[PDB]
Parts: structure tokens; sequence; C-alpha cells
């Protein structure tokens, strides 16, 4: 026996300022393999539903993170790179390939990277002959976007519409990243100003902050148990009787 | 001058934001240990990360540098603690070899370089105050704990609780002291502890699983009391 | 309890993680190692019952 | 003892030639083999002798 949910609310803050990232790529020109940039902008709602098609897009090669759900997450730390390499040559870049970018410039540790699209251009990149995240400035010589990610409080979240506050029911909710269903009570409070969520022994989601009020809100599924039957025997008689058990 | 003391089992923050009630939750992080040859002060090295105590009657000493190099490699930090607000200045300074820092002075090396951050927030202060520094971001962590004692850093626990993360990746080698003063300096250790949280979620407890085989048999069974007996701990 | 917490080798120890940033194509072998894992447990507390 | 010295589907039987020839993460879905065959062994000793 289960309790069916009858209703699905979001609580996303009531920020929405959108990221510069629909003319990121058309901003000034994409840097070099000398020197990579990671210091982006990470205090805005993320758009990741703009552009697919008549875009300088062409590889699509994702890890961890489906491009079809983007609207309904919220980021912890988001990056963005911009260097330029060869296009014959793109499929090197990837965690767990080892060549030559993979020996004195780049190296991703297999973690959630996002995207990485590396397009065409026709329109130098400066290589020399390591630690992932390492960059090396030093002066043999011969004349792409990764969105690293880390799901694991959020500021960066997906366009989506924040609806009512409900409670006292079998609601699904969204506050941040939480995709349950559960009920919300006013209570258990002495929440530090600096922590968001709530755990126990179990570890085990059982508060979270609302980011509109900043109110103490208690998670806990609807009841359940299980069915019993009592029967007297088919062969003496047709009716039966239901228990539930814990409820 | 430089003399050296004991610290008694202090120095311990929350590593996460996470709510969590009155159980035994060990942790990994870098912690300073209980029992270390501390520094006290009348270049020093960043290492893994500092313990800063200071005890002022009138909040006479404030002020932090950090960089590596300083001049014009890696930038540099620079925060002052004004009366009214906290200044976080992060660019290219030069020169800076003493501070020396109306009746007193307003400048300390200037030859400012380009902008990177500036965080203006409430003030720190308004003895026995700790900050601990730890470095990739920058954590900075605080407690304003008024003792009555002669010498600090007495006997309890105090959970030093999170104020400033600066999204700042840049590496500190090198911790100066910006501005009769006294001020004792730690150094942050890879080590894992075992914390206890009470009803109101503030800690209160922690044991060290690298000091004693009494401490290290506290850590594999999650219990501050054991019985009397022989436990396998380790290989 | 504690070992529904366990990764056994995948992304996260909760499938509404999974179910929620994963596409369907390749949304089965995060959920097949977490399936293998707790069923392992569960025959493993059903013998040390019995 | 005589466990160790099996495949379990993996291309050797020792870490060192697998950890020093074969590529850092494509070993991991041999090294999980092995650790799997392993355990899977020492739970079925600790099964018997209980």
């Amino acid at each position: 026996f289960r309790v069916q949910p009858t209703e699905s609310i979001v609580r996303f803050p009531n920020i929405t300022n959108l990221c510069p990232f629909h003319e990121v790529f058309n901003a000034t020109t994409f840097a070099s393999v000398y020197a990579w940039n990671r210091k982006r902008i990470s205090n805005c709602v993320a758009d990741y539903s703009v552009i697919y098609n008549f875009a300088p897009f062409f590889a699509f090669k994702c890890y961890g993170v489906s491009p079809t759900k983007l609207n309904d997450l919220c980021f912890t730390n988001v990056y963005a790179d911009s260097f330029v390499i060869r296009g014959n040559e793109v499929s090197q870049i990837a965690p767990g390939q080892t060549g030559n970018i993979a020996d004195y410039n780049y190296k991703l540790p297999d973690d959630f990277t996002g995207c990485v699209i590396a397009w065409n251009s026709n329109k130098n990149y400066l290589y020399r002959l390591l630690k992932p995240f390492e960059r090396d400035i030093s002066t043999p010589l011969q004349s792409v976007v990764v969105l690293s990610f880390e799901l694991l409080p959020a500021t960066v979240c997906g366009p989506k519409k924040s609806t009512n506050l409900v409670k006292n029911k079998c609601v699904n909710f969204n506050f941040n990243g939480l995709t349950g269903t559960g009920v919300l009570t006013e209570s258990n409070k002495k929440f530090l100003p600096f922590q968001q969520f709530g755990r126990d022994i179990a570890d085990t989601t059982d508060a979270v902050r609302d980011p509109q009020t900043l109110e103490i809100l208690d998670i806990t599924p609807c009841s359940f148990g299980g069915v019993s039957v009592i029967t007297p025997g088919t062969n003496t008689s047709n009716q039966v009787a239901v228990l539930y058990q814990g409820v | 001058t430089q003399s050296y003391t004991n610290s008694f089992t202090r120095g311990v923050y929350y590593p996460d934001k996470v709510f969590r009630s009155s159980v035994l939750h060990s942790t990994q992080d870098l912690f300073l240990p209980f029992f270390s040859n501390v520094t006290w002060f009348h270049a020093l090295p960043f290492n893994d990360g500092v313990y800063f105590a200071s005890t002022e009657k009138s909040n006479i000493i404030r002020g932090w540098i950090f960089g590596t190099t300083l001049d014009s490699k890696t930038q540099s930090l620079l925060i002052v603690n004004n009366a009214t607000n906290v200044v976080i200045k992060v660019c290219e300074f030069q020169f800076c070899n003493d501070p020396f820092l109306m009746e007193s002075e307003f400048r300390v090396y200037s030859s400012a370089n380009n902008c990177t951050f500036e965080y203006v927030s409430q003030p720190f202060l308004m003895n026995l105050r700790e900050f601990v520094f730890k470095n990739g971001y920058f954590k900075i962590y605080s407690k304003h704990t008024p003792i009555n004692l002669e010498r600090d850093l007495p006997q309890g626990f105090s959970a030093l609780e999170p104020l400033v993360d600066l999204p700042i990746g840049i590496n500190i080698t090198r911790f100066q002291t910006l501005l009769a003063a006294a001020y004792y300096v730690g150094y942050l250790q890879p080590r894992t502890f075992l914390l206890k949280y009470n009803e109101n979620g503030t800690i209160t407890d922690a044991v060290d699983c690298a000091l004693d085989p009494l401490s290290e048999t506290k850590c594999t069974l999650k219990s501050f009391t054991v019985e009397k007996g022989i436990y396998q701990t380790s290989n | 309890v504690k070992q529904l917490s366990s990764k056994f080798g995948a992304i996260s120890s909760v499938l509404n993680d999974i179910l929620s940033r994963l596409d369907p194509p390749e949304a089965e072998v995060q959920i097949d190692r977490l399936i293998t894992g707790r069923l392992q447990s569960l025959q493993t507390y059903v013998t040390q019952q019995l």
C-alpha cells in the first residue's frame, strides 16, 4: 500500500538575470593552447537551450550530463574555456585519451565536464614539448568550450517557473536538485545562516531551506506498508479480509 | 621575539554546510592537530594553510597580506579591517617590506594594478580571536569567543564558523601579518577527525585519529567511550 | 541501511540524481550497477539472518 | 591463495602488469573484475567457514 502524490511544485530563487552566454563565443576570438580562460561569471541564471542548429557548434559529445536535461538542474561551480586546436585531431580531447595534448597541455580527471564542443573554424597556438587542470607558461616550437560542472548551496539554476508553496500533502518538490516526493512541515529549527541542507544518521535529507522566504521545511514522504489478505479457503468461502500494516 | 607553546585540542571548523543531528560524523580534511608545536611571535611559509590566533585588548593588530613573490608575480591579497567595513583588494602590488601602518597612516605599499575583487561587508571585530585561512577558492573561518586567561588558549572546545568564501584561484607560499602585539601561527595537515554534533547542531567535541592508539581505537568504532578489552585497529 | 549511500562504481548513490541528468540511452548502466550492489547486500543480509 | 592467479575476464592476473602497461582509465574495467572475483571468493570462504 502507498499514497500517490497529486501535485508538483518548483521552488526556484527570484533572480532571473541571464548569463552572458549567447554572445560569449561571439565576444572576441578564442585563445590559444598557451593559456585557457577559467575565471567566469557564476552569479546568473544559465540558459543552454537557446541555439542548437545554424550555430558554430558541431560536436555534442557530453559526459555525465545529457543536453536534453539542462533546464531542471542547478549548478554549483561553472567554468568555460576557449582555445584553438587543429580540427583534424579533436578525438584526443576526452577524459581518457592520452596523446599529444595529454602530455603537457590538458588532462581531464574523468569528471563531469559537461559538453565538449570543437566545431569548425578557418579564419599560432604555441604548444610546448602534467597534473589535471595545471596550466604551464614556459618559453622545441612549432607554429573548445568545456563546461566543467560539479553536481554533488547552488546559485546557477535552469530556466523554470517557480510556483507557490504547498504543505501537509503528498507533493513533488524541486528546491535546488531534489526531485523526490514528500510532505512539508515547519518544525525543527536552529539552522545557522551559513548552512542550508539537513541530514541525519542515515544520510537522508530531512530538511531544506526555501530559497524565497528562508524558512525551514522538513521532508517526509507519504505513509506506506504491506497488504495482507486473510482467506478462510477457496473451497470454504469466497470473501476475504485485508490487513494494512503499520498505518 | 619567538617562543614555543602547546595547543589544547582547538582549531576545529565546519567542513560542510549540512545540518546534522546528535550524530558522530567522521570527516577527512586539512585540520590542525590537537597537540602540536605552535609558534608564538611578538615571511612565514603558508604550507597547507595557517591557523591565526591573536588576543588583543582594544583591537590593535589588524590586517593581512598574502603572496608568493609579490612585485609582479601571481598578484597579492590585501585584507584591511577598517572600523566600519572590511576591504579586500586583490591586485598586483610591489615592495611592501614592512607594514608600518587622525593620527595613523593610510598607506602600506600602493602601486595598484588592474582589479580582480572588492569584497566589502560587515567588519570582523567590534579576546581570543581565531582565524583559519585555507586555500581553488579561498576559505576564511573565524570565531570570537571572549575568555579570561593570562597566556590564552584555554581548555574546552570552540568550533569555528565559516564567514568568507572568496572564489580566487591562486597559489600562496608566503604569509605576512600587516601591522607590541602577540599572535600564534599553526600549520594545517591532512588528518581524519570524528566530530560530535549536539541537538543545536554545533560541534562540541572531536578526536584525532593519528595521535594515540586510544585515539585511534576511538575512531574505528563510532563511540567516545571505550569498554575494557582488546580491539584490532590497523595493520 | 548504510549500504544505500554506496556508489558501486556509478556516478551517484541515489536514483533521482541519475534519472534527472542522464539520457535514457545511457541511464541503465549506473542503474544496473546499483541494482547489483543492493541485490548482493540483500542476499548477504538474508544469508547471515538464516 | 590459488584464486589469486585467475583472470575473471581480464587480460592479466597481477595488478602491476596492468597498471604499468595498460591505460590508467581503461584498466578500471578489469581491476573492477579482479576486485569482484576476489571479493566473491573471500565472501564464499567466510560463508563456508561460518
